[PDB]
Parts: C-alpha cells; structure tokens; sequence
C-alpha cells in the first residue's frame, strides 16, 4: 500500500515456500500483488470482500488510494487527451464529482467535462545548439594523451 | 556410372513405408517385396519385418537364406583359390566381389568391414576413390552421419592429392546432396548449379530429379539477380524443364511475380517435400522461408499497400495474410509495420547509414572485449 | 609502543610509492638509452 | 576510433613480444 | 584458471539418451505447430 | 605396478612445489608483488593431483626450522607406509635450512595443507588449521603475504561453508574488509567484497547486501574472476528487487567476463538467471544456447518454460512449473518464475506493438484472448507507463498508436559512444607500454 | 530489378521519385578492418599460450 514494491519482494524472499501457496493469511498480499502486476484493477478492487483478518481492513483503504494514484499516473504518462470512457468510469468512483478534488491535486488542465490534458508531449525537445566547448576539450585531450610520454 | 548399390530407391521406399499414411499401400509394399526377392537381402528382410511387425514368409525366407549361403560360400571359395596362387588383382577382384555382395544383400557391418579390407589392400587411387564413393553411398543408405563426414574428408584428401576430375565432380554432387540433407541450403544451391552441366552420378538420382532439387534450393539460397543469371536463363535448366511443367511454372511464377500461381505451386511443393526422404526433415522451414522471401519481394517496391491488395495479389483472404505477416514480423525477419484501423502495410525498411553504425558498434564491442581480456590475461 | 604503528603504515605507503616509481624510472631510462 | 583500435592492438602485440623475449631470456639464463 | 568448483554442475542421474540429436540450426519457429500449409490454402479456397 | 608411476608423480610434484616456493622468494626479494600471482595460478591443478606422500615430504623438507607450526602440521599428516627408498627431500640447504622461512612461503604451505584437508571429507581438522592460518596472517603484515592472503580468505570461506557455519564468520570478514580498504589492496578488497556478498546470499538477506553494495566501491583493478563474482552477485540482488534491466546488463557483462573453458557450473548459473530475467522483461532469449553441449541438459526446464511463454498457455505453464517445481526451487529462482507467471501477457503486448503501428483496442482484446477490451486497455496503458513499449493511447477513436522511429545518427549519441571507446583504447595503449620492463641489466 | 529509383503507393495511386546513395564505402572498409583485426587478436591469443 506504500508503493514500495522493491521492499515487498525483498521481504517475500525471507519466508519459506510452503506458507506462500498454502497459508490463506499470507495468500492475500501475494495474490493482490499478482493481480496488480497483471494490470487487473477491477479484480483487486472487487477482491476487498474476501479478507483473511479484520485487522487488515484499515490498510485495504490505503492500498486502494495507492492504486488510485497509480492509475492516475498510468493515465497521465499514457494516453493522449483523456477519454478512457470517462474518468469516473475507470477511476471506480461511486459519484462523478468524487474525482474533481483528485484532479485538482494533480496538474491537470481540467478541460471540457471528463476531458483533461496530460501534456504527454513533454515539450517535445527539439532545440539543438551544438555544444562546442565540451567537444573542443575532448579533442584536445585526445591530442594530449596521444603526444605525451607514457 | 557406378553400380546402383545400395539402390537409394530402396531408402526412398523404406521411408515411404515409414509414414503412417503410406504404411498400407499395396502397390508400394509389393514393389519393395519384389525388390527384396530380386536381390535377396536376408538381413534387410529381417530388419524390415522387425520394424514393421510384418509376418515372416518362412517358406520364402528358407530359400532366401539357402541362396544367400550358397553365394557367400562361393565367393569365399573364389577368394581362397585366388589367394592360394594368384597375387593381387584376382585376390582384390574377389575381395571387391565380397564387399559388393555384402552391401547388396544389405548387411551393413559385413559390407562395411569388407570395403575397409578392400581399401587397405587397394593402392589404386581410382580404386581408392571407387571404394570411398561406395562407403559414402552406404553411409547415405543408413544416414550414418559420422561415417558420411569421415568418408567425405577422406575423399577430399585423396582428391587433393590429385585425381581424375570426373570423380571430383562426383564428390561435388555427393557434398551437395549432403548439404541439402543437413539444411545448409546455400552450399547445396551453389554446388548443384555449378555441376548442372556435369551430373555423372546417376546412381544417386535421375537428372530430372537433380535439376528439381537444384531449382528448389536455388530459389531459396540465391537472390533475384543471380537467380535470373543462372536459373531462368540457363540453357540446361530450360532444356530439361520442357518435361516438368510444374517446376517450371513454380519458378517462373515467383520470378515474374505471378504470386497467386506461385502460392498454388508452393502448396504442392510442400507435399513433394513431405513425401521425400532427403527434404522431409526441412519441409516446414523451406516453405516458410520461401513465404518470407515472396512477402519481401512484393513489398520491395511499394511504400504502402492495402491488405486487400495483398490478398487479391495472393488470392488469399485478409485475416490469413495479416496473421502470417504479424507472425513473421515477430520472428524479426520482415521490414514493415501493419496498420489495422486502415488496412495499410507502410514500409519501415531501415536506413543504410544507421545500419552500418549499429553493426560497427556491435562488432567493435566484441573486439574490445577480446582485447581487454587479452591484455589482462598476460599477467593473470 | 609509542606511535610506531603510524610511522610504520606511513613508511609502508612511501615504500610502495617509491618502488613503483623506481620501476617506472627504470623503464624510462631503458627507452632513453635505446 | 578505428585508428585507436589499430594502435592498441599493435602496442599489445609489442608487450607480448617483450614478455616472451624476457621469459626466454630468463629460461635460458636459469 | 580459477575453476568455480564452488558452483556445482548438473547431476547426471537420469542422463537420458538424445531423442534425435539433430544439429542443423534449431531455430525458434520449429517448435510451433502449424496446419500443413497446403491444408490451410485448401480450406481458404473452400471458404473463398 | 602403478605404485612406481605414483612415485614418479610425487617426485615431479615435489620439484614443482620447489619451483613455486622459488617464485615466491623471488617476488618477496624483488619488490614485485605481482610475481607471486605466477605462483598462484596452478593451485587447482596441484590440488586435483596432490597426495599424502608429497605433502609429508614437502612439510618435512621445507620446515627445517622446526617450529610449533611443524608440530601442528605433521600430526595430521599420515606417515609413509614403511618407506625405504626415501630420498629425504631437502629443499633448504645449509643457510637456507637454518634461516627462518619467509612469511609468504609459509602461508603458501599452509594453503596447500588446508586444500589437501579439504579434498578429503575431513572438515574439522581443516577448519582448525584454517583458523590457525587466519591468526597467523592477521598477526603479520606484508604485501606478497597479502596476495596469498586473498586466496587464504577464499579457502577460509570455503571451509566455513562446508561446515555450514557461514554466519559466525561475518564479523571476521567485515573487519578484514575494513583493514584491507584502509591499507589499499586491490585483489584482497575484491575477494572480501565477493565473500561478503556470498555470505549475505546464503541466508537470502538481500536488503543488507543492497546497502553494502550501494555503499562500498569495487576497485577497478581485479581479476576476470573476481569481477565475474561481483557482477553475478549484484545482478542477483537487483533481479530479486525490481530493476530488471540493470540486472540483465550486469549479468551479460559477467557471462562475458568469465573464464572460457572452466566454470561449467558458473555458466549454468548465470545463463539460467539470465533466461529468467529476460523472460521477466518481455523479450525472448535466443535459442542458440539451449543446444550448446555444456548447457543442453541443464536448461531443459527453461527450454520448456520459454516454449510456454511464447505461445502463452497457462495450462502448459502450470504443467511445466508443477512438474519441474522442486528443481526451480533448488536453483534459487522460484520466486522470479512466479513473478513471470502473472506477466505472460507482456510478451504478447510487446509483440503487438512491434508488429502494428496502430491497432484498435478491440483488436487487441481479440488477439490476447482477454475479456472486455477495457482489460487490454488498462494493460497497455500500464505497459507504456513501465517503458517496455513506446506509444500513445487515444480512445476517442479507440486505437493505441505506436511512436515513429527517430534518427539516432543525426543526434549526438554516435559522438559520445565513439569518444568512450576511443578513451578505452588509448588507456589500453598506455597500460600496455607501461607494462614493459627492460631488465637486460637485471 | 533496380531499373530506377523510387517506390509506388498503392491505394493513393502515387509514384515517388528520389535519389539514394545506398552505401557509403567508408563504413564498409571499417567493418572489414574490424573483422581482420579480430582475426589478428585470435592469432595473438593463439600466440599468448607460449607465455604460460
């Protein structure tokens, strides 16, 4: 839930094997992570209903918010000019307005309704200026190493 | 020229019987039984019966073994009589006869040891080459790879010592048949084309069949310029092709860009290579590679292309061509990018300068790794 | 017992440096003589 | 870049030859 | 040399004999199961 | 009959050990630490052939100065079986016998002793002598002694592993590493880093290893072999974390830096891990290796695994994972192959991108045997986020569009690459002409 | 058959014409020299054994 997949897997290493595919209690983290790895976001969101113990229930919410940030990031980096059958539909919000605040938090233009630009162009870097000083130093160093006594 | 021993027709029929869909052919079975009865190959009859669980015709086998023993004892007696008084030549004639009979009756080890003994006794380079060619042939009958490579090296060494060039060309044909066998089609094409005017190894296959193999391999190993300047213009390949309408149409269709007819031809060439004994191993690679080559020929002169146009040129559907094209782009072979929303096959074919730059990076990296390893190794 | 180890390690450093330098100078003198 | 590769190979070859000469001189001396 | 005796090789318990031992070129595509290309062409023609 | 041949073998080995000690003495005298590395190249051949007779005669002759070392070394050695033709190997003559033996020669002798006690399934005595040797080395402080000390630490680690007490020595290795990195040795530093990484792996303690590697610096002058070991361990540690590409790169560097002929097990290890990591990366490793003789039967699990990953069939993937399961676990990779099992789609999506310059999402759903096209939509978006594919999604028409090809040459990349390579070549030359020694006035 | 320079465009019924130097004859020489010195390094290795 804290977006630390590297630590997730470092810890998964420690334990033995049989508990991983045998223990229902540890089955949840591994299975949910596998669902997230397979991109399957509907399955994870619906999988709340089945839980090993009630204590976890607090962190299911934090995992849900974490994956919500993750889907926002996927959409921003991916896609070109919004769509994905309306934001709230793939954002799994019960209310259409629930996404307005989250869109506000992120750097979204908030264009037409459910139409926000992610600026995937990244400024499209095209300017070039021929960096020369570096090139001149490089060449003089070739000549130096070439003529010095070694 | 040389004796038709072992009849590689026998290898071909044995293979054909091996296939499940050709195990029950009465005509082929009867033909093979006639061949065995005519040449009385008792060990071969036994090996065949064992593999096929065929009922043994004891009544016939009795006389088969009787005659086999009679001939064997006669040959040994002739050898003894020769060795008693006659020196060389007659003894060598008898030992050659023994090896020849042993190979005829199909006895692998007996004939092989006999040919080895004849060789050791033989000092005549022409006869040494005859012996080696016989050993290569029998190594072919049994697809004996190690024996084949050893014999080929031996022949090359004897020929390098100097020999009649008819036997050189015979070695070329044998090497070409072998390279066809081992899926090195390029050398097969080169040797077959070079020897198109000097095919004297009739023990191997009919001249029609030699040219069919040569064309088949040439269109997959050579390029369009060389193909034109060897195959479709050659006086020989044309003179023979007057009796093989199928192969002639197959070749010309690829070359002239009759693509629909070319596919119709490749369909039956698939079969004519599945049924074959020397090609069947690579019957699913040759056709596939040829499909690559045609796809890259049609697309060699079209910046864009409508998948409907490809279909109508190939007389196939659209889903099929799409599948095959995507597959082969996966394989990393063909140079194009399909677009599905509008059926266009726009080409992406790579630039020359960039390709040279990339290859220079790769090859130079290899070389630098080697030079670093070498610099270190001197002290450790 | 008094500050020896420090003298020792530092002299070891100087010794290693001077040995490498002597080898370099030997090579360089050989080239100049040739 | 090609020029430098050439030069490196030549210098390495020279080092190898000198090493072999030294080894031979030692073995003969020993 | 510095033979990595530390690392173990593979056990030779089974060591089953080579099935075919073919050595031509392997290639990846040979594993795929196609459908007798002629057969696909014939089915196309039947369906047009 | 074979006894005489064994006797001649023993005599020639005794002469060879004389030669190594002579080389060590020359190195110690002449201010050329590298000259021992000649003395330290034939250790595997010696160990593979050593014998008790040779060891007895060597320890008898070489340790003329009868010291507590001699009393600690002889008793373990079996005495000759009523030897009568003994030649009384006497390497040390006159002054040499009287004078004390050099620290480096004595360390090398202890190394031969511990190796011989290792080849025999006699680990307790070997461990005892090895602790003694470690004490000895730590007591002294010398250069060629340090070069031998490298392999002494390697063999101390080997014995401690063969006794399954790897943890207990972590602090000794740590302090040894500290002193080395304080004293400016290269090979010792590489050896102690590699050993520490091996210790950390043995107990799957990956976070600690990650910190250690991220904080220490590999000296840039090691062997081929110590570089290979460092690279393998760093590759493994990354692959266990989530940085696949760097793990792939470090591994291939290692495999390209290993000894050519020996290390069949090492090549096996790196190749299996490389296969698993590449598979995890959505690429398809080339089929050339699998039919190599040295790795043919050692990868059949992975051959079937790739046959499965291409034509993704979860039925076939499960069949192969289950059947060859205990083996995967034994290798030390199982976790990664599991990470694959839920990423089988990735290969397909990368294929679809390479093949098509623009495809409708519904077509992707049809091609990947998926549910409603939203699942494929999401998988593609996540992919492009990861960086495995270069594209742009646009649903208002409902097709994912691949990005054009950019011209690499026109940019400045070629200049940078050629500059790096040119620098490497000039450095090779400077080193090469430096290595020359003209001793004719020796 | 490389009679002239260009390529068609099906569907749109266009015919592009251009001019291409398919090769540069200064990178090919470099690649061949790299191969040749790979062979030379192999030779030095084969001659590095004597040192052992």
């Amino acid at each position: 839930s804290q977006n630390r997949v590297a630590e997730f897997h470092t810890e998964l290493e420690r334990l033995p094997a049989k508990d991983i595919q045998t223990n229902v209690y540890i089955k949840h983290p591994v299975s949910l992570e596998q669902y997230l790895m397979e991109g399957s976001y509907n399955k994870v969101f619906l999988a709340k209903g089945n839980i090993p113990a009630e204590s976890y229930t607090f962190f299911i919410d934090i995992l849900l918010d974490t994956i919500r940030d993750e889907i926002a990031g996927c959409i921003e980096k991916a896609y070109e000019k919004i769509l994905f059958t309306e934001a709230t539909r793939i954002l799994f919000f019960n209310t259409p307005k629930k996404m307005t605040d989250y869109a506000k938090k992120r750097g979204w233009v908030l264009g037409p309704n459910n139409y926000y630009s992610f600026a995937s162009q990244q400024q499209k870097p095209e300017d070039t200026t021929i960096p020369s000083t570096e090139l001149a130093k490089q060449v003089i160093e070739y000549a130096r190493q070439l003529e010095m006594i070694v | 020229g040389l004796p038709k021993n072992p009849d590689l027709r026998i290898a071909q029929l044995r293979f054909l019987l091996s296939l499940p869909e050709h195990r029950g052919d009465a005509a082929v079975r009867d033909e093979l039984m006639a061949a065995v009865r005519d040449n009385n190959m008792a060990p071969y009859y036994e090996a065949l019966c064992k593999s096929l669980d065929w009922q043994i015709d004891v009544d016939l086998l009795n006389k088969m073994k009787k005659a086999n023993e009679d001939e064997l004892k006669r040959l040994d007696e002739e050898l003894e009589d020769a060795e008693k008084n006659l020196g060389e030549s007659e003894i060598r004639d008898a030992m050659m006869a023994k090896a020849e009979y042993l190979c005829r009756i199909g006895d692998k080890e007996g004939a092989l040891t006999a040919f080895r003994k004849t060789y050791d006794k033989t000092v005549a380079l022409g006869h040494r080459l005859d012996i080696v060619f016989y050993l290569l042939r029998i190594g072919l009958f049994y697809m004996d790879n190690d024996l084949i490579t050893r014999n080929t090296e031996k022949a090359k060494s004897l020929i390098e010592e100097g020999g009649d060039w008819d036997r050189r060309n015979r070695l070329k044909v044998y090497q070409g048949l072998y390279c066809v066998a081992i899926r090195d089609f390029k050398q097969a094409a080169e040797l077959f084309l070079d020897t198109v005017s000097t095919f004297t190894s009739y023990e191997l296959m009919d001249y029609k069949t030699f040219v069919t193999y040569t064309v088949y391999v040439s269109m997959i190993a050579l390029e369009r310029p060389d193909l034109r300047e060897k195959v479709i213009k050659g006086a020989e390949i044309l003179e023979v092709l007057h009796s093989l309408p199928a192969v002639r149409q197959y070749l010309f269709s690829l070359y002239e860009c009759r693509y629909s007819v070319f596919f119709q031809s490749l369909a039956v060439v698939e079969q004519e290579m599945k049924k074959d004994w020397l090609f069947a191993p690579h019957y699913r690679y040759y056709v596939r590679e040829m499909r690559i080559h045609a796809y890259s020929q049609l697309l060699e002169s079209y910046r864009s292309l409508t998948l409907g146009y490809m279909a109508e040129a190939f007389g196939v559907g659209v889903e099929f061509i799409d599948q095959e094209l995507s597959r082969f782009i996966a394989a990393g072979r063909l140079h194009c990018k399909i677009d599905k929303v509008n059926e266009i096959v726009e080409t992406n074919r790579p630039d020359s300068k960039n390709w040279q730059y990339q290859e220079t990076i790769k090859k130079g990296d290899l070389l630098l790794n080697r030079v670093q390893k070498l610099s270190r190794v001197i002290n450790m | 017992s008094g500050l020896r180890q420090y003298y020792l390690s530092k002299i070891e450093e100087l010794q290693l440096i001077v040995n490498d330098k002597s080898q370099n100078l030997r090579r360089l003198q050989a080239q100049r003589n040739e | 870049y090609l020029a430098s590769l050439i030069r490196s190979v030549v210098a390495l070859h020279n080092l190898i030859n000198n090493k072999i000469a030294n080894r031979d001189a030692e073995k003969k001396e020993g | 040399d510095d033979e990595f005796e530390e690392f173990p090789a593979e056990d030779w318990a089974g060591l089953d004999e080579d099935e075919d031992a073919h050595v031509w070129e392997d290639n990846w595509d040979d594993d795929n199961v196609e459908d007798d290309f002629s057969n696909q062409l014939r089915a196309e023609l039947e369906k047009h | 009959a074979a006894e005489h041949s064994q006797r001649e073998l023993d005599t020639v080995t005794l002469e060879d050990i004389k030669e190594h000690v002579k080389q060590l003495e020359k190195a110690v005298s002449g201010k050329e630490p590298r000259f021992v590395l000649r003395a330290l190249r034939m250790l595997p051949s010696t160990s593979r052939r050593l014998n008790h007779y040779v060891l007895y005669k060597a320890v008898q002759g070489f340790f003329t100065s009868n010291n507590a070392t001699r009393d600690f070394l002889l008793p373990f050695l079996e005495e000759p079986m009523d030897t009568e033709a003994d030649l009384q190997f006497r390497p040390r003559t006159g002054k040499a016998a009287s004078t004390p033996l050099l620290p480096e020669v004595e360390a090398y002798l202890q190394l031969l002793v511990v190796i011989f006690m290792m080849n025999s399934k006699r680990y307790k005595e070997a461990q005892k002598i090895s602790d003694d040797l470690m004490q000895k080395i730590s007591t002294q402080n010398r250069r060629a002694l340090d070069l031998v000390a490298a392999k002494c630490y390697y063999y101390h680690a080997r014995v401690y592993e063969f006794l399954d007490k790897l943890d207990v020595v972590r602090s000794f290795l740590h302090a040894r590493l500290r002193t080395a990195t304080l004293r400016h040795d290269a090979d010792g530093q590489a050896t102690l880093l590699n050993l520490l990484l091996r210790n950390y792996l043995h107990y799957s303690l990956y976070d600690q290893a990650e910190k250690l590697v991220s904080k220490s610096v590999f000296p840039e002058q090691a062997n081929n072999n110590e570089w290979a070991r460092y690279l393998y361990y760093t590759g493994r540690i990354k692959a266990i974390q989530l940085e696949y590409s760097e793990a792939r790169r470090t591994m291939t560097n290692a495999l390209r830096k290993a000894p050519q002929h020996t290390a069949v097990g090492f090549k096996q290890t790196v190749h299996k891990l490389l296969i698993v990591v590449e598979l995890l990366l959505g690429e398809i490793p080339d089929r050339l290796q699998f039919r190599q003789p040295s790795l043919k039967r050692s990868l059949m699990p992975y051959f079937l695994l790739t046959q499965a990953v291409r034509t993704g069939n979860l039925a076939k993937f499960n069949q192969v994972l289950d059947q060859f399961g205990e083996k995967f676990q034994a290798d030390g990779t199982y976790t990664l192959i599991i990470r694959l099992r839920h990423n089988v789609i990735k290969t397909g999506v990368r294929m679809i991108s390479l093949s098509y310059s623009r495809i409708s999402l519904a077509d992707i759903a049809q091609k990947l045997q998926l549910d409603s096209p939203e699942d494929a939509e999401f998988i593609v978006a996540k992919a492009i986020r990861d960086g495995v594919i270069e594209a742009s999604i646009n649903h208002e028409k409902g097709y994912v569009q691949s990005k054009e090809m950019i011209d690499i040459y026109s940019t400045r990349e070629p200049q940078l690459a050629f500059h790096q390579r040119i620098s490497f070549c000039l450095d090779i030359h400077n080193m090469s002409v430096k290595a020359m020694r003209f001793p004719p006035k020796s | 058959d490389k009679k002239f320079h260009g390529i068609l465009d099906q569907g749109e019924g266009v015919l592009i014409i251009f001019d291409e130097p398919p090769v540069d004859k200064t990178y090919e020489a470099a690649l061949e020299t790299i191969q040749n010195m790979s062979k030379v390094v192999d030779s030095l290795y084969n001659k590095a054994k004597k040192l052992t």
